[PDB]
């Protein structure tokens, strides 16, 4: 799942959680939002909701990454930002 | 566990 969002003068208008030590789901060490911000980019995009994982972002994968690395991509947006969000399912 | 803003 797939979203493009383009860069404004705000920000992203949200949070996320993301690595080991800082993850937001057991078992899942992804970039979840935990907090979207109203008026936000998320939040006006309408198709980020919290739960969703970040499989990858800017071509970077932020599924196995620190919290760091999490906000960094998210927060390494020039004018557009390609956000790629994996779909949970499992196997188990 | 770790939730920061962005």
């Amino acid at each position: 799942m797939e979203i493009k969002l383009i860069k404004g003068p705000k920000g992203l208008g949200f949070s996320i959680a993301g690595g080991v030590g800082n993850q937001h789901i057991p078992g899942d060490n992804s970039i979840y939002v935990t907090k979207i911000i109203e008026g936000g980019a998320a939040h006006k995009d309408g198709k980020l909701q919290i739960g969703d994982k970040l499989l990858a972002v800017n071509n970077v994968c932020l599924e196995e990454v620190t919290h760091e690395e999490a906000v960094t991509a998210l927060k390494n947006t020039s004018d557009f930002v390609y956000l790629k969000v994996a779909k949970p399912t499992g196997s188990h | 566990r770790r939730e920061t803003q962005v």
